[PDB]
RNA sequence: CGUGUGGCGUAGUCAGCGCGCUCCCUUGCAUGGGAGAGGUCUCCGGUUCGAUUCCGGACUC
């Protein structure tokens, strides 16, 4: 209940901002490299551990926040669904780590 | 094994590979996942139905191998002694770099459900009314030469990325 | 002929060049 | 008129007329050796300031402030130099600063002295005083960075000036003499420690950085005697050895390399944050401590049993709180610790710590023995009234050492109490704690804030923390499960399973203590904005109509000066001549229509039969609408009344240019295309420009104007150029609606008015652009380059350019130079600058925009200076009220008194804190606005950089400001720096508190 | 009847200078130089040692 309520003051300011104006997968991969990935996927191991070990019905507000953390950049990228720019960039990413 | 493999000729590097690094990185992705296996497999000799005691035993090792390349960067901050250095960063760009293509396959995999189905793509393009701008331009015109290596690289690419998650299924 | 600008003379007082830039308009 | 200054020289009353100015200008400079093409620079540019100030009050007034401005006076630098450096008065200074609150061979003789010398010297000899400087000041090349260094060249020479040395020589000096013998050196070490010199070349050496003395190191010498006792000579003697007047003719053997060291160094980050804000976590974790001992019986209670419900005794509960004051006292010395090992240790102020240490220790003894004599087994057994009165005694003994050690700053803990004679202070106070007080309503709306925050936050603290930890401590901590345990170990890891969660819990309890804080912060601040709308009285309901309709009487009152103007016009006739001018500026930018303008304007179409039917009101008081709605928005919170255009002080527009594109080339248009994005992006824009081409019209000129069409629109330096060029029209419109007589007399004559209109608009305001590849374009970038020449003839271009060696094999010389549009053409094509002047090397030796500024900062002119950048944008409805923005630093409408005056006192003056930057928006904050005597006398408008400027001048001792009326069209290492650590320790609790939390 | 020759334009002796690309370096925009890389002549078959080339069939304009 604490941290929610402490984050949703923080995000505030987030909603302002956005709610008024209404990519290759390589570059947008880097930019969040080492910055709320490698905490969150080590973060999500340990909460899959103690949801399978002890089921406690709060831990099911947190399998939301972690998740989002990860597939927002991905949700908001313009043409996402076709097929051939997600094979496309599927080829771009491929060439750019060999 | 790499050094030992007539370092002194500089040429046979280029013939053979001159991109070898590749070639290990992918060696070394793979030994990582097979003694991966290994360890789920020895847990579970004991445990023919039990699957929490391999989960914190994974977290266990991932925690103390970023101690270990912690502590030697420490201590590297302050003949072949610069060769020693070399090594030490290469190792340590080498795992990263596996780390990296774990997690980003398993970000990509997990999209299928959503590609699978044709709809998806009008439904998204509400956000282009949702969107301030909301102007699109025509493509420009593609020769049929140019849809030709499109749709073939189209296809291959498709067919490694269903191998890919064949061999991790 | 001036040291650090060679286009003007050396004995040219500076209410001589205010007058100079004034007529240049 | 017709004349260059004519608030000074038409005027009968000057006490010192031009041609007494000039030859006192042409003495130094034939006495001391400077440079000509500089003396006529600088002359210029004191003659400038005499006509801006002369233009709203008597000339002698002008002499008399300009005097006390830059070395005379409480607002000068010199004067603080003086008497730290020289009569060695910085802890006084310190503790008449400490002591103001009950103020409003001493000090006050000092000044005494220094007023009566200053009140009786010939308005001659002001000018001589004031030359000097100016003269120093247009050389100083890198040098003008650092100001202290300035202020001893400049005293030195002072004292050669006034020998009988100087005054029986003959011949004059040779030329040059003073950027030879004085000025390279210095400049020398400074480059000799970034590059070295390799195989002919200058290359830049790798090294760390606490081994590379900067501007700051070399400063900070010349503000104790004691720096400046360490300046030697090659003979092996010092300096101040000499008798005063020999020590300039001298001052070119001294050796530098020699003398400068190294006065503040980096570590590691944390040891930077533990130092830097202790003050936070004094009160944070022992305020923790205390609530958990407090509700935490089960570690000291003897045979504990919730089912006993057995309570420990009451002297152990105080007791056990009564260890706050001695985690208080470990975290200050802890944090001195740290500090020790920042500063150099035999440099000025260093002692003190030490002292400092000793004291610390003591408080720590005071509050760790009672505590123990109750723990002692001796009063443990035997129950006593006495451990009852010593720890009720101890837990506000406690609560005393909490609150001082939280409100008191560091660096001056116990300064009262020494009273020696050397150093009581680790900084100078005159340089680095010179903060400006608050006063008003503010001032306790600042204490209420933070009283309001922290109340809320500790009485919800405790309530947070009394059940959610309450009830777990109680069990995991008395639980027993028993068991084997691994025998290799032992049953040791399977009987401490709970208490290792307890801890955990604990631990996760304790970090989100320092979460709660911000939110009741924001929380509060939120609240007393809201409430303080009521009492501004804004109002947001209004109808947008209600806006428009007011508009006509707010432009009459506040954009015109209408009440000097004897009333002699109906003030319909006023306003119809500024709002027609508005909408025809927005109409031929093509940005509206030719049908949306007659719906707006005023008209006179009804018939001249009738005078009073002549002007109409419009139809619309009964990208161009967000201008007019912000426009007619921001004229509703009060503004500042206008000066006529008349006695409106002179301004400049500065610029940095480095690989911008000036316009935009053939090939970029004609390929990949922009010009078919162009016209998808701005559809009606290009349909209204091709209406124009068939209004008016291989094709040249078609060429041209298509190429100036696309410039505007992108990032182009002509689009900034010609937004910018509004404030000259703004003022002739301003000045020809003010005053009608003028436009009168001349009777038809349009091109004699014109001339008129233009002379006046051209002494009040100057652009400035600073290119420095102008030597070494290619052509077509030339070209564009005399193109904007010619299509603004005002405009003025900084640049370098280099000379081969006198000599063979040695370096080439350096010169900046300027030139605008009415020089001529030389037959090789360029134009001939009017100034050129030698540096002493290449002058960009760091990467920035800083050294940029600072080569064509000697050719300003004014009072005011307003930094822009390469690209951004401007209008005119904003540019016409520049007067009511200026009179916001407090010197347009203030009376004058006699700065030397004897019956007056230091906590009598009204002029102490003057402002130095204003800031507009749509203590931090990007400085728009600058005022130019203030700042270029403490160092550049720039420093290698604009937080950095805001802080420096809060801590010299200046007042930033906020425009609500204005907009400006723009669109980690920080914390191991001087500037945090001189904050943090120094300033009183409520302004530190207001810094912290928002950086 | 004509027709998909490297990403495009293509030209042709019974696979090319350009043009992009790809790499390097200089120059504040480029430009220029050095190095190399990208091709089944619409597609499917027949004949000829060998087929853009001689022919049969198929698609698009
Ligand atoms: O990349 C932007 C910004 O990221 C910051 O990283 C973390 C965030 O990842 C994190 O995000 C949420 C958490 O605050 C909350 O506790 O959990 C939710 C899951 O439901 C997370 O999404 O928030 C913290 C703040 O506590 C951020 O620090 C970087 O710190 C910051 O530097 C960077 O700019
Ligand atoms: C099946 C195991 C395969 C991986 C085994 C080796 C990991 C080794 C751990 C490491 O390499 O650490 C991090 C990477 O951490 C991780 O994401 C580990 C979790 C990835 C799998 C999640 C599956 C959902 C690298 O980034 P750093 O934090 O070191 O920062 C350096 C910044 N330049
Ligand atoms: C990250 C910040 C850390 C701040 C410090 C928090 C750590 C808190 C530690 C508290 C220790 C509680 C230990 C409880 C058991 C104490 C001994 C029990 C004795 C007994 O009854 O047998
Ligand atoms: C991908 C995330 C993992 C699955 C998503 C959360 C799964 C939690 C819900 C499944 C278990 C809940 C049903 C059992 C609860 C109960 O016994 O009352
Ligand atoms: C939160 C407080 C937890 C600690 C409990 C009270 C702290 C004192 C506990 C014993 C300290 C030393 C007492 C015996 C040692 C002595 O008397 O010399
Ligand atoms: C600061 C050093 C001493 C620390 C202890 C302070 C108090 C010492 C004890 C003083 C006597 C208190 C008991 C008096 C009665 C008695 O025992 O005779
Ligand atoms: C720093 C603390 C000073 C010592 C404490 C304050 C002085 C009180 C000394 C002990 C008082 C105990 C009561 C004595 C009377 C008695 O025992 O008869
Ligand atoms: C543990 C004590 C908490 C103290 C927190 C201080 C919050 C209040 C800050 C402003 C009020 C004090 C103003 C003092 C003014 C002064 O002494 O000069
Ligand atoms: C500037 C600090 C303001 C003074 C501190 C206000 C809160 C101190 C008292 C804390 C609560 C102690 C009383 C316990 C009863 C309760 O709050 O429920
Ligand atoms: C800083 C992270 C939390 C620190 C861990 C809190 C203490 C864990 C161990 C406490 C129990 C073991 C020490 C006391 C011996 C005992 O329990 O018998
Ligand atoms: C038990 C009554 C409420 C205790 C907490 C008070 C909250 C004060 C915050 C303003
Ligand atoms: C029942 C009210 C609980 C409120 C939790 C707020 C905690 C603030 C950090
Ligand atoms: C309810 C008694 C708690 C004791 C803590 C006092 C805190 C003083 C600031
Ligand atoms: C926890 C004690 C810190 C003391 C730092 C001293 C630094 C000296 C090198
Ligand atoms: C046994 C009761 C003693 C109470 C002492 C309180 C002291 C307050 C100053
Ligand atoms: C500050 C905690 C140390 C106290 C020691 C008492 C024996
Ligand atoms: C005897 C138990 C020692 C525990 C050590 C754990 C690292
Ligand atoms: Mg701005």
């Amino acid at each position: 209940l604490s941290i929610f309520i402490v984050f949703w003051i923080a995000f505030v300011p987030i909603v302002v901002q956005e709610l008024i104006e209404r990519i290759p997968f390589s570059i947008l991969y880097s930019r969040f490299a080492g910055s709320a990935i490698y905490m969150g996927a080590r973060s999500m191991l340990m909460l899959l551990f103690g949801t399978v070990a002890h089921w406690q019905a709060p831990l099911l507000w947190f399998w939301a926040s972690l998740s989002s953390l990860i597939f927002a950049p991905f949700v908001f990228n313009p043409h996402q669904f076709a097929w051939e720019d997600f094979f496309l960039d599927y080829r771009d990413y491929i060439r750019w780590l060999s | 094994f790499c050094m030992g493999m007539s370092c002194c000729s500089g040429p046979l590097f280029g013939m053979c590979c001159k991109k070898t690094g590749s070639v290990m990185a992918g060696i070394a992705h793979g030994v990582a996942v097979i003694v991966h296996i290994a360890f789920f497999i020895v847990m579970w000799v004991l445990e023919s139905f039990n699957f929490v005691r391999m989960l914190i035993g994974v977290v266990t090792c991932i925690q103390c191998q970023r101690l270990i390349f912690h502590c030697m960067t420490a201590l590297m901050l302050t003949a072949w002694t610069q060769p020693s250095r070399e090594l030490t960063a290469k190792v340590i760009e080498l795992s990263e770099f596996a780390a990296d293509f774990v997690l980003g396959h398993v970000i990509l995999i997990c999209q299928l459900p959503l590609i699978i189905i044709p709809k998806i793509d009008k439904f998204h393009s509400i956000m282009l009314f949702w969107l301030k701008p909301s102007r699109q331009i025509r493509p420009p015109i593609y020769s049929l030469k140019q849809t030709r290596l499109r749709k073939r690289m189209v296809k291959k690419y498709c067919s490694l990325y269903f191998l890919v998650l064949a061999i991790f299924a | 002929a001036d040291i650090s600008n060679p286009t003007r003379a050396r004995d040219e007082r500076p209410l001589d060049t205010i007058r100079s830039f004034e007529y240049a308009v | 008129p017709n004349e260059p200054y004519p608030a000074w020289t038409a005027d009968s009353q000057s006490p010192v007329s031009i041609e007494q100015i000039e030859d006192i200008f042409i003495d130094l400079t034939n006495r001391l050796g400077f440079q000509r093409d500089s003396m006529r620079n600088m002359f210029d540019h004191f003659m400038v300031l005499l006509d801006s100030r002369s233009s709203r009050m008597s000339p002698d007034q002008a002499l008399l402030s300009l005097h006390a401005d830059y070395i005379g006076g409480d607002t000068a630098n010199y004067k603080k130099w003086y008497f730290a450096a020289q009569l060695d008065m910085d802890d006084e200074i310190g503790f008449r600063n400490m002591s103001l609150g009950k103020l409003s061979n001493s000090l006050e003789a000092a000044d005494f002295r220094w007023k009566a010398k200053m009140n009786q010297l010939s308005p001659l000899e002001r000018v001589r005083h004031i030359a000097l400087y100016l003269l120093c000041w247009g050389e100083a090349n890198q040098v003008r960075f650092t100001a202290e260094c300035l202020c001893f060249i400049y005293k030195c020479a002072l004292d050669y000036l006034d020998s009988p040395l100087c005054q029986q020589r003959q011949e004059p000096m040779p030329e040059g003499d003073f950027l030879n013998r004085v000025i390279t050196p210095i400049y020398h070490f400074i480059r000799n420690q970034v590059y070295e010199i390799v195989d002919g070349r200058f290359v830049k050496r790798e090294r760390d950085h606490n081994k590379i003395v900067g501007y700051d190191d070399l400063n900070q010498l010349f503000w104790y005697p004691e720096g400046i006792a360490k300046i030697v000579l090659e003979d092996g003697t010092k300096l101040i050895e000499l008798p005063l007047e020999e020590r300039y003719l001298r001052l070119g053997d001294v050796v530098w390399d020699d003398v400068f060291f190294k006065t503040y160094k980096e570590t590691r980050t944390w040891l930077h944050l533990v130092t830097n804000f202790n003050r936070i976590w004094v009160m944070h974790i022992s305020i923790f401590w205390m609530y958990f001992a407090y509700n935490s019986p089960t570690f000291y209670t003897h045979n504990y049993q919730q089912l006993v419900d057995n309570q420990p005794l009451a002297a152990y509960k105080w007791a056990s709180c009564a260890l706050g004051g001695t985690v208080a006292s470990l975290i200050q010395i802890v944090a001195t610790l740290c500090e020790w090992s920042f500063v150099p240790r035999k440099w000025a102020g260093a002692q003190h710590l030490s002292r400092r240490f000793w004291f610390l220790c003591i408080i720590f003894g005071i509050n760790l023995g009672p505590i123990i004599f109750v723990f002692a087994y001796d009063k443990d057994t035997v129950y006593s009234t006495a451990a009852h009165v010593v720890a009720a005694v101890m837990f506000f003994v406690a609560v005393a050492t909490i609150i001082f050690f939280s409100i008191m700053p560091l660096g001056g803990l116990f300064t009262s109490y020494m009273k020696k004679s050397t150093r009581r202070y680790v900084a100078s106070q005159t340089f680095t704690a010179a903060f400006a007080p608050l006063h008003g309503l503010d001032r306790w709306m600042s204490y209420l804030v933070w009283v309001t925050v922290f109340a809320a936050k500790y009485s919800e603290s405790y309530y947070f923390l009394v059940l959610s930890l309450r009830d777990p401590i109680r069990i995991l901590s008395t639980t027993a499960m028993r068991c084997t345990g691994e025998y290799w170990w032992g049953a040791v890891l399977c009987k401490v399973q709970p208490k290792i969660v307890l801890g955990l819990v604990i631990a996760t309890d304790f970090i989100l203590f320092f979460l709660d804080t911000y939110l009741w912060y924001i929380i509060v601040n939120t609240i007393f904005s809201v409430g303080k709308s009521f009492y501004l009285g804004i109002s947001i309901l209004t109808p947008w109509r209600n806006i428009f309709t007011r508009l006509p009487k707010r432009i009459y009152s506040k954009i015109l000066a209408t009440t000097d103007m004897e009333i002699k016009y109906k003030p319909k006739v006023l306003i119809s001549q500024v709002w027609n001018a508005i909408i025809i500026s927005m109409y031929r930018e093509h940005l509206l229509a030719i049908d949306h303008v007659q719906k707006l304007l005023y008209h006179q179409v009804p018939s001249e039969i009738e005078g009073k039917r002549t002007l109409r009101a419009p139809t619309f008081f009964v990208e161009a609408e967000r201008r007019i709605s912000f426009f007619a928005q921001s004229l509703s919170t009060p503004i500042p009344e206008p000066l006529p255009v008349d006695n409106m002080p002179t301004f400049t527009v500065l610029t940095p240019h480095y690989a911008e594109r000036i316009l935009l080339s053939l090939r970029e248009i004609i390929r990949e295309t922009l010009l078919e994005y162009l016209k998808q992006l701005h559809p009606v824009e290009w349909e209204c420009f091709v209406k124009d081409t068939k209004i008016l019209a291989a094709a040249p000129e078609y060429t041209l104007r298509t190429r100036i069409w696309a410039s505007l629109r992108s990032q182009t330096l002509y689009r900034t150029i010609s937004g910018f060029m509004n404030y000259s029209r703004a003022i002739k419109l301003l000045y020809r609606v003010e005053n009608p007589e003028i436009v009168q007399m001349f009777g038809g004559n349009a091109e004699g008015l014109e001339r008129e209109l233009e002379k006046m608009a051209r002494r009040k305001f100057k652009f400035l652009v600073s290119m420095q590849r102008l030597a070494k374009f290619k052509p077509h970038e030339l070209e564009n380059a005399e193109f904007l020449l010619r299509a603004y003839p005002d405009l003025q271009i900084a640049y370098l350019d280099e000379e081969p060696p006198l000599t063979e094999g040695e370096e080439p010389r350096i010169y900046s130079a300027l030139i605008d549009g009415h020089c001529e053409i030389l037959d090789n094509g360029r134009r001939r600058p009017k100034f050129r002047v030698q540096l002493s090397g290449n002058p960009i030796l760091g990467d920035g925009k800083s050294d940029n500024q600072n080569h064509a900062l000697i050719f300003y002119r004014g009072e005011y200076i307003q930094l822009i950048d390469a690209n951004q944008d401007n209008y005119l409805e904003e540019c016409l009220k520049i007067r009511s923005v200026l009179a916001e630093f407090e010197e347009l409408n203030v009376e004058q008194v006699n700065p030397y005056a004897p019956g007056l006192r230091y906590e009598e003056q009204t002029t102490n804190h003057p402002v130095a930057i204003v800031g507009a928006r749509e203590h931090y904050g990007h400085p728009d606005f600058i005022n130019a005597t203030f700042m270029t006398t403490r160092g550049g408008v720039s420093k290698a950089e604009d937080i950095y400027a805001g802080m420096n001048a809060m801590l010299r001792g200046g007042r930033i400001k906020h425009c609500e009326y204005y907009q400006c069209g723009k669109g980690g290492e920080q914390m191991l720096s001087r500037e945090y650590y001189y904050l943090g320790t120094q300033l009183p609790v409520d302004r530190f508190l207001t810094f912290y939390y928002a950086h």
